[PDB]
Formats: structure tokens, C-alpha cells, sequence
């Protein structure tokens, strides 16, 4: 449903922040 | 780097927004 | 730290879906 769609954009997101930086 | 902050921030937006949508069919 | 505004609102985000699924859990 929905609701777990978002489950899973929302543990990609947890991914992308690891890689993110400002330097 | 930059554009990949910019995605992520949008990215973001569009999960508070669907958030949303989900919280307020619960509630 | 100059993330800590996203990293907060993830956060946020992520207990509000962990309250989603907690209640379909029971509900179904």
C-alpha cells in the first residue's frame, strides 16, 4: 500500500543522507 | 554535494506531503 | 551541523510512519 511505498523512499532517503556532505 | 542535497530537500517535501495524506485518513 | 535540519526532519518524519504502521498493524 502506500503507507509501505513510503516505508521504503523514506529508508532510501536514510541511505542518501550517509552520503551526503557540505564539504 | 549540492545536487544531491537539492534532490534529497525536495525528495523531502514530497514525503512530508505524503505523510499527510496518510495521517489525516487515520486520524 | 549543516545537515541537522534534514537529518531532524527525517527523523520526525519517521516516527510519524512508525505510528502508521504500528496502527495498521493492529487494525488489520
Amino acid at each position: 500500500g502506500p503507507m509501505e511505498e513510503q516505508r521504503e523512499i523514506l529508508e532510501q532517503l536514510k541511505k542518501t543522507l550517509q552520503m551526503l556532505t557540505v564539504y | 554535494g549540492p545536487h544531491m542535497l537539492d534532490n534529497f530537500m525536495k525528495q523531502l517535501l514530497k514525503l512530508e506531503e505524503s505523510l499527510n495524506k496518510l495521517e489525516l485518513e487515520q486520524k
